[PDB]
């Protein structure tokens, strides 16, 4: 309450100024969650000839505003409407622009060392490693609309069978992230009809990819996928379609999709029910619906298929996202339950409720469960949740998981590894790696696997200069994958880790929170659901969400690329690509669009010689309109 | 305490490794071998580890 | 500034309390 | 065509106790029996109840003696509300761990031909200790590749033992995860076994026996304190390694004093509290 | 021919229904069931009215059309033999 009051007063102040900063006040309103106010202020802006500031505000609103808020803002704008300007702001707020631009950036800058994938392939001996390398590919080409590896090596892809086909097909949707322009035809090519008929696995994978193309971004795909799910016959296709629809209508508490998904859930089938549960979770995200919550809890307490129980365990947690203290009743009801899976759902609910707030009481609860529970999966889920609470202060996660990594219980070790992974995401801490090193040779195998994936998450994109230990870890991945004396799970972990380290070309990072500081809800959802590959491999296509481009992009008055150039005041070696596998100028020049790290912003500079002048300071980075 | 529990939990495999005989050395000889009486059996000419 | 140092120290104190209680619980359960 | 690695066999509490008891009964012999249950999904194979069977054999082999019993008992159990039908067989290896032999494989192969998803469960009574119970569920790999498909880590969490590998694990048969899921009433009675009556809580001890016990322990602490003195004087004139052997075959005063002090103090506190609590409650 | 259409219930629940000639002998039924199930004929044991069908022709035992037959395999465990 007091924080809201203070933010209101600050907003008043920012209003009374000679040059009122409208970016800051709009951010203040988002946090204050008052979409009417931003609707009004943006009306005022569009009235007076400040279209550059209005455009930047629409950009910033799209980047870090909740779907409900953005929908309210577009509704308010439409209530009054500058009609051409109005509609261009409508387009910006729909995110069509930003998504398209990010796609362009990803396509243009696509250096990808395929020799590494060729080596990993040469090292493959089984089906676990096979799906590992397929998913790793999917990570390397995330959104970069390139499928050479799946093309040239077509015979090697046929080896996969049954569900491994589901994953290998969804890899296509992951690879074409955001490629909304033309999807249905796009998927139609790789999911040819009346071609090798009798593959429900193929159809499910195709629908999963289709949904994966439209994460957090609905539209006509919502209606099409609903039609399919309503016409489904095979349980496998129901599973695929439910997952796709969930990924297609996130956050939009649509009643008809809820009704259909619940009708499917009430079938009492396992493989369909898991997707149905996760889908109900992803749709009614944030909503505190007592009705959906009671349906979840009752069904979880009535069914007899642990698959449905797992799906519901994550669905319930997704329901309560963003509610700090309003889930406490549900938290207590789930914790004091006897079924272990519902207790795990409770820990996940605590995780999603207090996302980033660092609420000491939620930490108290999770740690007490971590040390005190009798089931092992609940312990692992508890240690993992800690990552979601404490990711705004990465200095604190090692302080509360160092001792817990050196624990007799292997599942607790894996939990500590993955908690460090989520908490310190895209930061490259020396401490996190110091903890992750000794335990990458842990006698238990899944501990090694979690350690490798956690390291790949932490040390994403870093070069030799930024972290001395990157080369050590690349060599470790190679040695682990080539070796044959070592377990299969470790090989899976190393392959996925190679995929993670260089994702979406080499120009995408994982940031749970937007550059302003807002929690990036798709990132949280993606890193939670991806974490659930220990129960269902095809779910590993959800870290796609966390992939937010590391781009600095300049725009002109009519939102079109100028051929500007920028100044990078740091040696050309560091803050660049490490190397393509087989006198230092004190400055280097980057073109538009720019592959810019997060840290490269603090040292990012514009040449005053250039005619353009950025509206807002570059240092915050991200999408920028340029003045002239 | 954690170390103690871990050691106890591993001790089941450590206690399934074989044992080692006790022999009485007769005389070191040759490059690095020794002649060892293994009561009650006969003598041997065994190798000596690095340490 | 000293206000920031003050709030930092106070939150450090809360975190230390949480960790201490968690370690007591961990020891009690490790005995079992 | 999968048999995923996330498939589990759900054993109820009653089935486990029956298997364990029957096995310990025939300690030197490979006693065996049947198990009733259902086939729910491709990830669950639930075993509800078991029943011993008439049999005869030596320490090296065992075999059924009558099938009339099997059909008759199925009919009787079905009469009173347990229609489930058989899902596999169990037997006991007393001290040999848990694995399948040639004869085991032959019988299990006949069962599997009868029903595709049949399982074999093996118990080792003597190897099982108070807390943990040595047990495992198996199935037969054909002569075809990988026997099963993988879509989780649920298969690879157990680190199969050297003996089971030596005797054929993962070559002719593969294991399945065992789940001991329990309903609410089972949970409520399993917690209610170890509970004494309420009167026992508020009963004192024969006070004379109390005093005798106290004086006995204190008369022991006298000599333990003398030895503690005689032992603390050392630990300076003793090599850092020599101490690790000082306590082998020789009483140590410190640990015994700790134990006796804990015993005395707990017993006396409990008796005192009971005496005061009664002194108030009954008038 | 007048095939004798019987029922073969297994103790597991599955039902291998089959029809045989009137003059079939318990050995013949055992042998056909063994071919269908790919298991040796010795391991099988047919049942009728809680009375094993030791050997001989089916008719004189009384086994008739629309009958109930339980098929019960053997159960064996042991290090050897």
């Amino acid at each position: 309450q007091f924080r809201n009051k203070v933010l209101r007063v600050l907003v008043k102040i920012y209003m009374n100024l000679e040059k009122p900063d409208f970016i800051n006040v709009c951010q203040c309103l988002i946090f204050l969650d008052d979409p009417q106010a931003v609707s009004d202020i943006l009306e005022k802006l569009v009235k007076e000839d400040n279209l550059l500031m209005a455009y930047q505000i629409c950009f910033d609103l799209y980047e870090s505003a909740s779907q409900q808020f953005l929908s309210s803002v577009i509704q308010n704008l439409r209530t009054v409407g500058p009609k051409d300007q109005t509609l261009k702001m409508i387009k910006i707020l729909s995110g069509e622009m930003a998504i398209e631009l990010h796609l362009q950036f990803l396509i243009r800058n696509n250096n990808t060392d395929l020799m590494i994938l060729k080596n990993t392939k040469d090292a493959v001996r089984n089906s676990v490693c096979h799906t590992a390398t397929v998913i790793a590919n999917s990570f390397m080409h995330c959104g970069t609309t390139s499928d050479q590896f799946l093309r040239d090596n077509l015979e090697w892809l046929a080896r996969a069978t049954n569900w491994a086909k589901f994953t290998a097909t969804a890899s296509l949707g992951v690879i074409h992230k955001g490629h909304e322009k033309e999807a249905l035809q796009l998927m139609a090519t790789y999911l040819p009809k009346d071609t090798s008929p009798g593959s429900a696995y193929q159809e499910g994978g195709g629908l999963y990819a289709l949904g994966l193309i439209h994460a957090n971004h609905g539209g006509d795909i919502i209606d099409y996928l609903l039609n399919q799910l309503k016409n489904a016959s095979n349980d496998i296709v129901r599973h695929g379609g439910s997952l796709g629809l969930g990924l297609a209508a996130m956050g939009t508490a649509r009643q008809d999709v809820y009704d259909l998904l619940k009708t499917n859930l009430y079938q009492d089938d396992a493989v369909t029910g898991e997707a149905a549960g996760l889908a109900l979770g992803l749709v009614m995200l944030g909503s505190k619906n007592a009705q959906a919550i009671e349906d979840m809890v009752g069904y979880a307490q009535e069914t007899q298929h642990e698959k449905i129980l797992r799906g519901l365990a994550v669905g319930i947690a997704l329901v309560m996202y963003g509610r700090m203290e309003e889930a406490d009743a549900l938290i207590e009801s789930l914790c004091r339950d006897k079924d272990p899976i519902l207790r795990r759902s409770g820990m996940y609910t605590v995780a999603m409720a207090y996302c980033g707030s660092g609420n000491n009481k939620a930490i108290r609860r999770l740690l007490h469960v971590a040390v005190s529970d009798v089931n092992d999966d609940v312990r692992r889920a508890a240690v993992e949740s800690l990552g979601f609470i404490l990711f705004r202060t990465p200095e604190q996660c090692p302080s509360v998981v160092s001792l817990l990594s050196e624990s007799y219980n292997p599942h607790v070790r894996y939990g500590a590894a993955m908690a460090l992974g989520i908490c310190c995401a895209g930061t490259g801490n020396k401490e996190a790696i110091n903890l992750l090193e000794p335990m990458t040779n842990d006698p238990v195998n899944y501990v090694r696997q979690g350690a490798l994936i956690a390291s790949a998450l932490i040390m994403i994109q870093q070069t030799e200069i930024t972290c001395p230990k990157v080369n050590q870890f690349r060599q470790l991945y190679s040695k682990v994958i080539n070796d044959k004396h070592d377990d299969v799970m470790a090989k899976f972990g190393a392959i996925l880790a190679q995929g993670i380290l260089d994702a979406g070309g080499h120009n995408v990072t994982i940031s749970l929170q937007s550059r302003t500081g807002h929690t990036h809800m798709p990132s949280v959802v993606g890193v939670l659901v991806f974490t659930q590959f220990w129960f269902w491999f095809p779910l590993s296509h959800f870290l796609s969400l966390a992939y937010t481009p590391t781009c600095v992009i300049g725009l002109n008055k009519d939102l079109k690329m100028p051929k500007v150039q920028y100044k990078s005041n740091c040696k050309p070696s560091t803050f660049a690509y490490p190397a393509p596998l087989e006198p230092e100028p004190n400055f280097q020049l980057l073109d538009n669009p720019a592959r810019v790290m997060p840290a490269q912003l603090k040292v990012l500079t514009m040449p005053e010689t250039c005619r353009y002048q950025p509206f807002k300071p570059l240092s915050i980075g991200g999408i920028i309109i340029l003045k002239d | 305490l954690n170390a103690k529990v871990r050691l106890l939990r591993e001790e089941l495999q450590l206690l399934q490794e074989q044992g080692s005989y006790v022999g009485e050395v007769v005389r070191a000889m040759d490059k690095k071998k020794v002649l060892v009486k293994v009561h009650p059996e006969g003598k041997f000419v065994v190798d000596v580890d690095k340490n | 500034d000293l206000y920031s140092r003050y709030k930092k120290l106070q939150q450090e104190l809360e975190f230390l309390e949480v960790q201490e209680e968690y370690i007591k619980d961990e020891q009690k359960n490790l005995k079992k | 065509p999968a048999v995923d690695t996330a498939e589990q066999v759900y054993i109820s509490s009653l089935a486990l106790l029956k298997m364990l008891k029957h096995g310990r009964a025939g300690v030197p012999m490979e006693v065996m029996g049947l198990m009733l249950g259902e086939f729910v999904d491709d990830y669950t194979v639930r075993v509800i109840d078991v029943f011993a069977m008439p049999q005869s054999g030596t320490g090296v082999s065992v075999e059924a003696v009558d099938p009339v019993f099997q059909a008759k008992m199925l009919d009787m159990l079905k009469q009173t509300g347990r229609p489930e039908m058989v899902v596999g067989w169990y037997h006991s290896h007393p001290g040999f761990g848990c694995w399948l032999s040639g004869v085991d494989i032959n019988t299990q192969q006949s069962f599997e031909a009868l029903s595709e998803r049949a399982v074999a469960v093996v118990v080792d009574p003597i190897q099982s200790v108070k807390g943990k119970v040595v047990i495992d569920a198996f199935r037969l790999i054909n002569a075809n590749h990988e026997p099963r498909q993988t879509t989780s880590n649920l298969g690879h969490l157990n680190k199969p033992s050297i003996q089971a590998l030596i005797h054929g694990l993962n070559r002719h048969y593969y294991s399945i995860t065992i789940n001991y899921r329990k309903n609410e009433l089972e949970q409520k009675m399993l917690l209610n076994l170890h509970k004494k009556s309420w009167m026992e809580g508020l009963t004192l001890q024969d006070y004379s026996e109390h005093c005798k016990h106290n004086e006995s322990v204190v008369k022991e602490m006298l000599e333990l304190a003398k030895n503690y003195n005689k032992a603390v004087e050392e630990e300076d004139k003793m090599t850092p390694e020599q101490l690790a052997i000082k306590n082998v075959g020789k009483q140590d005063p410190k640990r015994h004093l700790e134990e006796h002090v804990d015993v005395l103090m707990t017993s006396n506190i409990v008796q005192c509290l009971a005496a005061m609590l009664d002194t108030v409650v009954f008038k | 021919a007048a095939p004798m259409s019987l029922a073969i219930h297994s103790t597991t629940g599955t039902r291998y229904d089959l029809a045989v000639p009137p003059d079939e002998t318990v050995e013949g039924l055992r042998k056909r069931l063994s071919q269908r199930l790919k298991v040796p004929k010795e391991r099988l044991a047919l049942l009728h009215k809680d009375t094993r069908l030791s050997s001989g022709k089916l008719q004189e035992f009384g086994v008739g059309d629309g009958s109930k037959l339980t098929l019960v395999p053997t159960v064996e465990a042991g290090l050897m033999s």
